[PDB]
């Protein structure tokens, strides 16, 4: 996901603009998007949010408008359990589990249905599971006590002030996310959100893995308070951005470092390349109109290519296979933009496969390593060209096998297919630096690959009077069975053809093409 | 100074072409109704399906695919801290929340034979499977995955 969320200053009609860019699964179905307008008299609501939930959470109105990106707050902490004398040993003895009886049904092929028994047991901690391997494991999940998280969502996608949104951010009833905000009134904020356990050591990685659970010394009983979180307003920047990386490059100049926070808030792992371009697109920017805003949006950069083509290329017109040296002056004749047309594309994805893992995170390929003090520019280079040039040869290997050939165009094996509706792809994956991302599925037998998660719901909007805004939904407003709303918004995704958002009256009634009177006690 | 706002005097719902409702109430559970009205409508048969998953019956309605979910939401005590989480709502938003599940039923209720066979059996739905879903997706799918603790990635 990304979120971008822009000061008036950095503008040029000095309103804020907003960005609302989810990235889930186009197929599970608690991560599905529906999009929708709500209008009361005192009230009133557009965006988006998952199926199933009664509150918008990618909302927006005439005065203000947030949106959301996974920050993968740890408030969860999974233990080791030492099983002794039919307990788990804590601090030098052994404890007893508490537990109830339950029971469930079970429905059958035949549709009858059998009892199951199930008992569960909990120690100190929580839970107890036993995995495969036989490890006993207590699940610890802090908020269990906080019964307000969809009327806190409400409260803040109605607030009247940015005064009154943090007073409801800070009731702490949502457990995880970050949260960008902005306003009419010109304000933009970042927050780090979510209930965070108070800890007295151990960083990230420590309370992310299996902790100790026969001490005392790691059960957490309170957790953080808003104000001890990682937030950004109004920063001398004039943006706040976050597309998953870390909280440590909200904006540019930042306003806090890693040193200001518990080592266990959130980890100081590389950004990925879609994130370094999310900074440098908001930092190079300036007098932003709404259209250049939209524009900056569809950025689908192959910056993973700016990085290593460098050394790569010089390095592959060493070998004497002049397949690789067909393959190298394909690459280096390459503009490094995700485009349809591009017939390089697909065999570079294939290299950076192998030289940085299938998820494109991997950074020991690297010859100069990611850092903190250069977050938009590092890492860069190629390591070990020779080991990096047979990668090549394997991936001219792999791109044939997938694709049929090494120069096939980007967007002819790259579509978007939903029901009869099949269009060119355009973007890719945000960890070879996509800002766009789709990330395409393994091809079929045709060398045919559709996105599997990425662009769901997208919109932009200018806080002006009145607001405008424009957006998209990849997969349609429906998919119940037969519904002529589910694939008929891709044709305009594939062509970047964004909707004009109506929430006025005249706007609405001037579009509407069915009417659903009704009434309620 | 913001454009004037509407003050709707009848409860309607407004589809553009690409099916978007535009909900209009004349209170707050009027909003709601229309929501969850319009939700089930376009999304229905999968949100009686987590609805019924949230409730710690998916192995109950259908079977072994759903049994692991099963296990894990009542071991963690999911449906009965639903409850619990439902009876602790402030009044106002206790009746959206209800309101919400009451435009689920009516519009299956409408529109019976536009709900798929093997959900049907989970209706009627209430505020309390409503919290009971968002607390199963906040905690026990963002926050806590089963996948996580059970060491199965």
């Amino acid at each position: 996901s990304n979120s971008w969320a822009v000061a008036p200053g950095k503008t040029a009609n000095g309103n804020a603009l907003l960005l609302q860019n989810p990235h889930l699964s186009w197929t599970t179905d608690y991560f599905t998007y529906y999009e929708a307008h709500l209008v009361t008299p005192d009230f009133e609501i557009y965006g988006a949010t998952q199926i199933g939930l009664p509150v918008i959470r990618f909302a927006f109105n005439q005065r203000m408008g947030i949106t959301n990106t996974v920050n993968g707050m740890v408030g969860a902490t999974n233990y080791r359990l030492t099983l002794q004398d039919g307990g788990y040993l804590y601090d030098g003895q052994v404890r007893p589990f508490e537990r109830p009886q339950a029971s469930y049904r079970l429905r059958q092929a035949d549709g009858t249905t059998v009892d199951k028994p199930l008992e569960i047991r909990s120690s100190v901690h929580g839970p107890v599971f036993e995995r495969a391997d036989g490890t006993a494991v207590a699940v610890r999940v802090a908020g269990l006590d906080r019964p307000g998280m969809l009327e806190q969502y409400f409260d803040m996608i109605t607030a009247d002030s940015f005064d009154d949104y943090e007073a409801a951010l800070a009731r702490m009833q949502v457990p995880t996310f970050n949260i960008v905000y902005a306003d009419r009134e010109g304000t933009i904020n970042y927050s780090f959100n979510g209930v965070a356990p108070k800890r007295a050591e151990g960083d990230i990685a420590f309370w992310q893995g299996l902790v100790p659970g026969d001490s005392s010394r790691y059960l957490w009983t309170e957790t953080h308070p808003l104000d001890d979180l990682p937030r950004v307003t109004n920063p001398p920047g004039g943006f706040v951005q976050n597309s998953n990386d870390p909280p440590w490059t909200p904006t540019w100049p930042v306003t806090y470092t890693p040193k200001d926070f518990p080592s266990y808030l959130a980890p100081q792992t590389p950004h990925s390349l879609r994130a370094q371009q999310s900074v440098r697109l908001m930092s190079e920017n300036d007098d932003l109109t709404l259209e250049r805003f939209m524009a900056l949006q569809l950025s689908h950069r192959a910056v993973m290519a700016d990085r290593t083509l460098p050394d790569l290329i010089p390095a592959a017109l060493i070998d004497p296979d002049p397949e690789v040296q067909a393959a190298a002056r394909l690459l280096a004749a390459w503009d490094r933009e995700f485009t349809s047309d591009s017939r390089a594309a697909l065999l570079f994805e294939e290299w950076a496969r192998l030289f940085a893992g299938q998820n494109f995170a991997g950074q020991a390929g690297f010859a100069t390593p990611w850092s903190l003090d250069k977050p938009v520019s590092t890492p860069y280079g190629v390591r070990d060209p020779k080991a990096a040039v047979d990668q090549l040869r394997t991936a001219i290997a792999n791109t044939k096998r997938k694709y049929g050939a090494i120069d096939r165009p980007f967007g002819d094996a790259s579509r978007m297919i939903l029901n009869d509706v099949n269009v060119p792809g355009a973007a890719g994956y945000g960890n070879l630096g996509s800002f766009r991302v789709f990330t395409w599925s393994d091809p079929d037998e045709n060398g045919v690959r559709t996105p599997v998660h990425g662009e769901t719901w997208v919109a932009m909007i200018e806080f002006s009077t009145p607001v405008r805004a424009y957006g998209l939904m990849s997969y349609g407003n429906s998919r119940q069975p037969g519904t002529t709303h589910y694939s008929d918004q891709i044709e305009r995704v594939s062509r970047a053809d964004f909707r004009e958002l109506l929430l006025r009256r005249e706007q609405v009634e001037a579009a509407v093409q069915e009417r659903t009177p009704f009434n309620f006690k | 100074a913001p454009i004037a706002a509407y003050k709707p005097r009848s409860n309607e719902i407004l589809w553009d072409g690409y099916g978007v409702p535009h909900i209009y109430g004349v209170d707050a559970p009027s909003a709601f109704y229309g929501y969850g009205w319009a939700q089930a409508r376009s999304h229905g048969d999968n949100i009686l399906r987590l609805y019924g998953e949230a409730r710690g019956k998916g192995a109950e309605y259908w079977g072994p695919d759903y049994e692991q979910t099963t296990v894990w939401l009542l071991t963690n005590g999911v449906p009965e801290r639903a409850q619990q989480w439902y009876a602790q709502q402030s009044p106002d938003f206790r009746a959206n929340l209800d309101a919400f599940a009451a435009g689920i039923n009516a519009y299956a209720q409408q529109n019976p034979d536009d709900i798929s066979p093997d959900v049907r059996q989970v209706l009627p739905v209430s505020g309390a499977d409503v919290v009971a879903h968002a607390h199963r997706l906040m905690n026990f799918l963002y926050v806590a995955s089963p996948g996580r603790t059970l060491g199965e990635g």
